[PDB]
């Protein structure tokens, strides 16, 4: 019994090709600021009457360097900023919340009746 | 009879059956115009359930 | 409770038509993928039911290997508005990166 | 108290009864547990709707329907089953049904004509004569199913081809199939629920033409023996109260499990809640033990304290004599159990306990 | 401004930071105590009166550490007592900062033995932890609540001992003396001991926190402590005006306060400071040395209510700001859990019950409707009272709401119940509702708003100044912007508080004005106390005395500058400022090169819209309330002699 090994655990204490959907861009530019200054692939395209939403965002794929700064920022409010994976799948966000089947739990007697 | 008297002292406790928004409104009513206004709230809602 | 499940900007979960190939010649190569990007699905009849019900929203990108134009059912009377079937409707996302500087 | 890291589980139950000889009951059950579930795909939500209506009262061809919608890790699943069930004999039961199971984009529709024979291992009158409330009844069940699935998608065709290959190429299919369709801890539930499933026997599975294309028709029987723990065997007549079903019965349940807890909501109106013990006394039916043990399989994972309130609403002139554990409150027809012995019993059955709750009530 | 974020710091770092801040605060307390020494222990004259020590002089004299006695004798003793207590605070703060450094650096090694204790596992104080805790909180703030309750029980007990022995106030039940504060110090021990034991054995659960919640728990406790501050302000106002506190707060009026910056004995231009200095010129008031700070009686200054108002408004402003900050930080946590997807996974009423957007919309709509109703009612009452008193449109004061006193069932809260108190209560409710619009927007519409879920947009960055002119403009839609709007809206409720406590007549804008019936309110309403002039004329009356002080005048100018500087950043000007700063950079470049061969290679920085809003709200609040300090520090100037009818 007494013969043992020994040990001490001091726990006890004792490719990417990012794109922008021109349909959904709102021209906020939160992704432009993330683009590296010299790259500046993301640019503004104006149709007219800025308040009517003419201004939009576009990524010049030639200028883009797949640095992921635009998309990884989680800055796109509209979801226009997308990432096409090397095999191919459009990502509107770095991680979308899981889909849920929701219901309001109203108790019977004590807390939230009915 | 328990619900209505508990309401006259604790109206939001009476509307606890109702939605959280109604419960918060009844609590605010206790805070402002305590009893008369909030007692009115509880009696309206409880009589409506009837 | 519905706006906080999935992306809050899409009331109906969005499915991009990423890959489609004419070589298999059946157009089953159409491989829908949700915006989440974790399920390379296919246009099954259940997906058709979801699309007609409005639960989902199938979409097409412009900048891609072409999915199928006039080979996957297409309406060209107006600007093209691709349809899996006349009752279906695949709204094409437009993507103007090449036309603009 | 052993440990201080205890979570909380808040629960409310409601058993409203009907007077007379009726066995009907409105059962509600809300619960909220701040304990991690045991789902490897954790964000698992489900909504079940089981609605049964009576058809052909002479024949008892009552149509039961079930809709299980679910979302598990953002994977949308659904299973719908319609089935005219019928209590042919005291031992036999015959069902003719259809259904549709969908997962994400995949889906397929099936039909079936299945006969279940529940044979008790003994019908001796000594036990019945002496034991007033028999629970552990030893028995066996024989299912004989005739399922049919239109093979529409290539998934179905590939699966059918694989199964046809397997049944003839491997002689141990009847054994390992059990390993298959008791997926994951379900297999454990066989051994710890007192139920032994025998090898299946395929009389014949063979494709045939249908109205929507080829139809894979699988005719197979299997067996399911219960040592007594199995409520689907020991209590067989009480399982199927077709004779006591006149109004439509509906049970809408659901849970909203996630990484932080389980939200549960159940509403129901169905027969079989009240059972005549004898001498005019009635009981809230004996608690099935399979749910208890199968939940205790996921009940003993976290230390918890239960705030459980049961509310029994008996009919107008019905007393509740000998309701042990005893109630805490009473409004002359509405008895509340909360705390004390009842909370201990709730923690007992929320962790696999199969103890008794004898709510004997008078007339 | 985010270097000490909750995420960046762990629990031990927070413990150490709070401990070091307690030590710094003890040093500040010693500084104030020494500032309170009117006469030094060595005999020479001491420091003048500072608001920092005139705020605590009532409490200090309550504890016998200070004295209202006026002879040099026993004031020297009070100064020695204050010096001793300040030295005690200094040394204890040094020890607290040492402990804070050790906890922040995690080097919890005893300097004597070297044993490195574990924040996760540690017996408290030795054997006492074994007797009570039986072992520490292995983890969890929930298991820490009981231990903290026991710690506060020991704090209460220690204060009881200190006041019983050190400060000589034995525990006596009667609540008319400091003695009860000893008695209760023991009472609240047992309570906060027993409850602690309970919460140690039966921990509480709000699963939203406890998990990654330094920000979440911080938000909840900051909102709670803001309401604690508001309650403390109300209690301070009520109690400090009660007779039992008169020996410590009403006796201020009997003293004369030489405060820094007050009027100084002026000297003629032909003045030479040699010897008697009389021959060269004449000082303003003889018998006081030249440039000396002239006495100011507390009777005229009303120092009792001035100090009461300063304490009460300090706690009210701090509490409102803490409520707003708690809602903001809770909104940041809400947005984080919404982005990562935990929002739907929370299983508590504090998050689940408002999960639906319909209930959020209904809540905010009810708040907005109540705000509209109450604001419209109060503003109509006030403007009509102004129309009447000024006799506009042919009206007269008889048509004003002089009859609209608080009901007899609610006049207990108010000494002289009039329309002023009615307008006060309803204005407070309306300002609370207004700020609650923004607070509720933070609480619910942190990641997505019904407009934005319809417009297909989501709020991600929790600080994004906008999303652009899309949809006509998306300015100020982050939770930070809503916090700023909540602060700028609560400015008004807080003002109403200041003006109520300083004696203003907030039921009309022009009370006390020498025009029409503005001076008739006292006769028609049968008021006992002559309220300070109304909302517009209160500025004038209070500035009669603000202008008489060089120091208060300096504050006036500085706070006004700070306030109007806020528009340069809050106004929709950021792009203009950026363009102009590019022009500034080019101007500096070429002008310097022509004037001096050296090149610049430097750019003038322009605040982002997020930082612009941050600084703008900070400046707005700073100016507004640095000037509210003038309102509250001029003097109460509300006499108990009603003004007769104008005719
Ligand atoms: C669960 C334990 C047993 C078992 C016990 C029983 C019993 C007992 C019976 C059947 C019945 C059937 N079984 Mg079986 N069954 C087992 C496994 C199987 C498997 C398999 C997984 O391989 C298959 C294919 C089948 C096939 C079938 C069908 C032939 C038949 C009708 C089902 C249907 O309509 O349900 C429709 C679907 C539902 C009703 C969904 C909910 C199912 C649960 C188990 C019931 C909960 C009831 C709830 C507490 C109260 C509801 C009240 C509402 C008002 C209705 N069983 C296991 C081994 N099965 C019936 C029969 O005899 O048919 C002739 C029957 O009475
Ligand atoms: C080895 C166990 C003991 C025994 C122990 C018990 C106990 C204890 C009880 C009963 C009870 C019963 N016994 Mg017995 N019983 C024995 C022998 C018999 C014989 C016989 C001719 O030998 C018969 C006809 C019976 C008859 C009966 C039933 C009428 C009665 C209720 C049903 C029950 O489940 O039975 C159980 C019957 C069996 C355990 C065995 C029956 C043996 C049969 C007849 C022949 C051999 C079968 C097989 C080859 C080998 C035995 C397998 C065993 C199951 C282990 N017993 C043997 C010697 N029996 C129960 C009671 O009182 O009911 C009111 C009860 O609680
Ligand atoms: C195909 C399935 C079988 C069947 C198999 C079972 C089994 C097995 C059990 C019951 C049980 C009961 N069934 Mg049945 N039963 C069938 C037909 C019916 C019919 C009818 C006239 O058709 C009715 C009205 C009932 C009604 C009832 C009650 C008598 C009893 C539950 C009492 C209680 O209070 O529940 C209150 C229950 C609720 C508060 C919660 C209900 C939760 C959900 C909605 C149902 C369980 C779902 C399960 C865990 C998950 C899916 C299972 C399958 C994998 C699809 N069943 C069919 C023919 N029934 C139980 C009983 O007591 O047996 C003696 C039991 O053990
Ligand atoms: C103004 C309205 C709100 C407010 C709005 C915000 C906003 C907006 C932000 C925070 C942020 C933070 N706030 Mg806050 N918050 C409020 C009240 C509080 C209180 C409190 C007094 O109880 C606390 C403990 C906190 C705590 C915190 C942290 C969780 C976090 C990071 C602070 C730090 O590292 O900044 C580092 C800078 C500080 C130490 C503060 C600045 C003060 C300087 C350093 C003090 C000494 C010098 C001198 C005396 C005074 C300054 C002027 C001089 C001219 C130099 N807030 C007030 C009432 N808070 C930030 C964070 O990252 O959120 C996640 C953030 O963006
Ligand atoms: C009275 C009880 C209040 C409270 C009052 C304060 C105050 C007041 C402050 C903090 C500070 C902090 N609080 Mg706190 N705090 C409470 C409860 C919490 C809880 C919790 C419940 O578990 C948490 C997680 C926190 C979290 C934190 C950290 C963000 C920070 C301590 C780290 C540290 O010092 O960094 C190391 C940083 C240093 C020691 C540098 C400090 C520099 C100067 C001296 C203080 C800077 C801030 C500002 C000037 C203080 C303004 C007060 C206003 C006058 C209203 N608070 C409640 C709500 N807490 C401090 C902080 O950093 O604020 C930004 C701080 O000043
Ligand atoms: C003003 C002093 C500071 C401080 C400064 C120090 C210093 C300095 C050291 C530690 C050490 C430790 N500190 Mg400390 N620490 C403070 C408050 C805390 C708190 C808390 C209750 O919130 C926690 C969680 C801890 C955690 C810890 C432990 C991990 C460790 C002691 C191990 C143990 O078994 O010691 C048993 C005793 C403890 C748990 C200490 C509890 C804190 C007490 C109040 C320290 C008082 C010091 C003071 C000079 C003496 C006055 C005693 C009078 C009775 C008032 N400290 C106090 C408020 N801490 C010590 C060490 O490493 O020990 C091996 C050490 O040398
Ligand atoms: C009441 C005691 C505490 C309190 C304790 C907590 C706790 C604990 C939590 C929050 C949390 C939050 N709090 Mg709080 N909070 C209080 C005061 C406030 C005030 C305020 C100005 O009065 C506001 C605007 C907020 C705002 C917020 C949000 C930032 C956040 C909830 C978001 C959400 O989705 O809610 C959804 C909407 C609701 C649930 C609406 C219904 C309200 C609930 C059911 C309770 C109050 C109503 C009550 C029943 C009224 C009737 C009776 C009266 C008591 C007389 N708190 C006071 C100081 N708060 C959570 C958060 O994430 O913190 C970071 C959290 O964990
Ligand atoms: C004291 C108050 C103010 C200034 C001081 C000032 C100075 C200033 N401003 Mg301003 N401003 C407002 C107040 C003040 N703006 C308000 C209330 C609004 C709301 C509408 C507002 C709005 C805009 C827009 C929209 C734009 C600008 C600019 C722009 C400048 C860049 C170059 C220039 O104008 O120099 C000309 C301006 C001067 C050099 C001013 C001379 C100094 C002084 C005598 C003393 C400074 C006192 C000091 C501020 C107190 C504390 C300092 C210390 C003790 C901590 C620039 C130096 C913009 C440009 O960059 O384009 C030119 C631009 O586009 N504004
Ligand atoms: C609940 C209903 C809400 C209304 C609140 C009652 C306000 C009336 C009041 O002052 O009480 C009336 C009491 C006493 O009212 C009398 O008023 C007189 C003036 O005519 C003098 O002040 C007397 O001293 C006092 O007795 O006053 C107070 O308690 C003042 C302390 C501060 C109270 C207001 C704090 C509210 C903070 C909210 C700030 C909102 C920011 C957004
Ligand atoms: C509390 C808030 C904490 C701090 C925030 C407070 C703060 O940031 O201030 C607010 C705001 C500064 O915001 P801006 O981003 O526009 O500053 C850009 C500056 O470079 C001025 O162009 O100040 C004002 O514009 C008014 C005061 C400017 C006066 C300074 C004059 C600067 C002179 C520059 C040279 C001019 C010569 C022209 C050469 C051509
Ligand atoms: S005016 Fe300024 S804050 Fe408003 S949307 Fe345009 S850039 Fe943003
Ligand atoms: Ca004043």
């Amino acid at each position: 019994e007494p013969v043992e090994n020994k040990n001490q655990a001091p726990a006890p204490g004792a490719k990417k090709h990012y794109f922008i959907i021109e349909n959904l861009c709102v021209g906020c530019g939160l992704c432009l600021d993330k683009c590296p200054p010299k790259v500046n692939a993301i640019g503004y395209k104006f149709y007219g009457d800025v308040q009517e939403g003419g201004f939009r965002c576009y990524i010049d794929q030639a200028a883009c360097i797949s640095c992921s700064a635009c998309f990884s920022g989680d800055e796109c409010p509209s979801g226009a900023l997308i990432e096409v994976l090397p095999d191919g799948e459009v990502l509107d966000f770095s991680y979308t919340p899981p889909e849920r089947l929701d219901f309001d739990l109203r108790f019977l007697h004590r807390f939230h009746r009915e | 009879i328990r619900r209505l008297i508990l309401a006259f002292i604790l109206p939001p406790a009476a509307v606890m059956n109702k939605e959280a928004g109604t419960i918060m409104l009844t609590g605010i009513l206790t805070l402002w115009g305590w009893i008369p206004g909030v007692v009115a709230a509880l009696i309206m809602i409880s009589k409506e359930q009837s | 409770s519905g706006p906080w499940s999935g992306n809050a900007v899409h009331k109906a979960e969005k499915y991009f038509i990423t890959s489609a190939k004419r070589d298999r010649d059946g157009k089953l190569q159409i491989e829908l993928v949700p915006a989440s990007g974790r399920r390379k699905l296919s246009p099954t009849p259940e997906m058709i039911r979801r699309l007609i019900d409005g639960e989902i929203e199938i979409y097409i990108l412009t900048t891609q290997p072409d999915i199928a134009i006039d080979m996957n059912k297409e309406i060209i009377d107006m600007e093209n508005r691709y349809v899996i079937d006349f009752d279906k409707r695949g709204v094409k996302w437009t993507m103007r990166e090449i036309p603009v500087f | 108290f052993g440990s201080n890291d205890v979570t909380t589980a808040h629960s409310d139950y409601e058993i409203v009864l009907e007077g007379g000889s009726s066995s009907w009951g409105k059962v509600k059950a809300r619960a909220k547990v701040n304990a991690p579930p045991a789902s490897p795909l954790l964000p698992a939500d489900c909504d079940v709707k089981l609605n049964v209506k009576p058809l052909d009262p002479a024949k008892g061809f009552v149509r039961i329907s079930a809709v299980f919608e679910s979302i598990v890790d953002s994977t949308k699943n659904k299973l719908t089953i319609e089935a005219d069930i019928a209590n042919e004999t005291k031992e036999r039961r015959i069902s003719v049904g259809e259904g549709m199971v969908s997962v994400g984009d995949f889906s397929h529709t099936f039909s079936f004509e299945g006969s279940v024979v529940n044979l008790f291992y003994y019908r001796s009158d000594a036990v019945r004569r002496n034991v007033p409330n028999p629970i552990y009844m030893q028995g066996r069940q024989f299912h004989d199913i005739l399922m049919k699935v239109p093979l529409d998608n290539n998934d179905l065709i590939d699966t059918w081809e694989g199964t046809v290959k397997a049944i003839g190429s491997t002689g141990a299919f009847n054994d390992w199939i059990r390993d298959f369709w008791f997926i994951g801890p379900a297999f454990t539930a066989l051994n710890e629920g007192g139920q032994r499933i025998s090898r299946i026997e395929v009389n014949g599975l063979n494709t045939e033409s249908g109205p929507k294309g080829p139809v894979g028709v699988s005719r197979w029987r299997f067996s399911h023996g219960g040592s007594g723990m199995v409520d689907s065997i020991s209590r067989w007549a009480e399982l199927f109260p077709s004779d006591k079903l006149n109004r439509p019965a509906q049970v809408e349940a659901g849970f909203r499990s996630d990484s932080q807890g389980i939200e549960v909501k159940v509403d129901g109106e169905f027969p079989g809640v009240s059972v005549d013990a004898g001498g005019g006394l009635r009981r809230i039916l004996n608690h099935p033990l399979i749910p208890l043990v199968h939940h205790g399989m996921v009940g003993k994972f976290n230390n918890f304290n239960v705030d459980a309130q049961l509310k029994v609403v008996l009919p107008k002139g019905y007393k509740i004599r000998y309701a042990a554990p005893q109630y805490r409150s009473q409004n002359l027809e509405e008895y509340r159990w909360s705390g004390g012995a009842y909370a201990r019993w709730v923690e007992h059955v929320c962790k696999g306990g199969v103890g008794q709750f004898e709510i004997l009530y008078a007339q | 401004y985010q270097i000490f974020d909750t995420e960046k710091l762990d629990d031990e770092q927070v413990v150490g930071g709070h401990l070091a801040l307690l030590g710094v605060l003890g040093f500040i307390m010693g500084i104030y105590y020494i500032s309170g020494i009117q006469v030094f222990p060595w005999g020479a004259p001491g420091f003048h009166d500072n608001w920092f020590y005139l705020t605590i002089k009532p409490r200090m004299v309550s504890l016998g550490i200070d004295t209202y006695s006026t002879k040099t004798a026993d004031l020297e003793a009070a100064g020695a007592r204050l010096l001793g207590w300040a030295a005690f605070h200094f040394l204890v703060g040094s020890v607290l900062i040492f402990g804070g450094w050790r906890h922040w650096t995690h080097n919890l090694t005893n300097p004597f033995t070297g044993r490195c204790g574990n924040f996760r596992d540690f017996r408290f104080l030795g054997k006492f932890g074994d007797v009570v805790f039986n072992g520490t909180s292995a983890k969890s703030y929930k298991e820490a609540l009981g231990p903290h309750a026991v710690y506060m029980s020991l704090l209460f007990l220690g204060w009881g001992i200190v006041m019983w022995a050190i400060l000589g106030f034995a525990p006596i039940p009667d609540f008319q003396t400091i003695n009860s504060e000893t008695f209760m110090s023991f009472v609240f021990a047992v309570i906060f001991f027993a409850l602690g034991i309970y919460w140690w054995n039966n921990p509480p659960n709000a699963a939203i926190h406890l998990n990654d919640d330094m920000k979440a728990a911080f938000s909840v406790h900051l909102t709670a402590i803001g309401y604690i501050n508001i309650a403390l302000g109300c209690i301070a106002f009520v109690a400090f005006q009660q007779p039992s506190f008169a020996p410590y707060y009403k006796e201020l009026d009997k003293l004369v306060f030489y405060l820094y910056g007050e009027p100084f004995n002026r000297v003629s231009f032909n003045f030479v400071e040699q010897g008697g200095k009389v021959i060269s010129g004449a000082k303003e008031f003889a018998d006081f040395p030249a440039y000396a700070i002239l006495p100011k009686s507390g009777e005229a200054f009303g120092m009792a209510r001035v100090v009461t108002n300063l304490i009460v408004f300090n706690h009210i402003i701090c509490g409102v700001l803490y409520v707003f900050a708690g809602v903001y930080h809770g909104g940041q946590y809400l947005l984080k859990i919404q982005l990562n997807g935990m929002y739907n996974q929370i299983k508590s009423i504090w998050i689940t019950k408002g999960r639906d957007q319909e209930v959020q919309v209904k809540i905010l709509g009810t708040v907005m409707a109540l705000c509209f109703a109450t604001m419209l009612s109060v503003y109509a009452v006030i403007v009509w009272n102004t129309i009447c008193e000024l006799n506009i449109f042919g009206t007269n004061i008889t048509m004003s709401f002089y009859w609209l006193k608080p009901l007899p069932i609610f006049q207990w809260m108010f000494a002289d119940p009039s329309i002023n108190d009615w307008v006060m209560a309803h204005v407070i409710t309306a300002g609370s509702l207004f700020s609650l619009i923004a607070l509720v927007r933070i609480a619910f519409f942190a990641h997505t708003s019904p407009l934005w879920d319809d417009l297909g947009l989501k709020k991600n960055s929790y600080s994004f100044p906008c999303l652009g002119p899309v949809y006509g403009g998306t300015c100020g839609v982050s939770i930070q912007d809503q916090l700023w709007f909540a602060m700028l809206w609560g400015i008004k409720g807080l003002s109403a508080v200041c003006w109520y406590i300083d004696g203003a007549w907030i039921a009309s804008m022009m009370y006390g004005v020498p025009a029409a019936d503005a001076k008739a309110w006292d006769s028609i309403a049968h008021l006992h106390h002559h309220y300070t002039s109304g909302i517009f004329y209160y500025f004038w009356t209070e500035t009669v005395t603000i202008f008489s002080s060089s120091h208060l005048s300096t504050i006036l100018m500085i706070g006004h500058l700070v306030w109007f500087i806020s528009f340069a950043v809050w106004f929709e000007d950021r792009g203009s400022r950026l363009e102009g700063a590019d022009i500034q950079t080019r101007t500096i470049r070429w002008l310097g090169k022509k004037f001096l061969n050296r090149d610049v290679n430097f750019r003038f920085p322009v605040l982002t819209i997020s930082d612009s809003k941050l600084a703008g709200t900070f400046l707005y609040f700073g100016g507004t309330f640095m000037l509210v300090f003038l309102f509250l520090a001029n003097g109460f100037y509300q006499t108990n002699s009603p003004l007769p009818p104008p005719v």
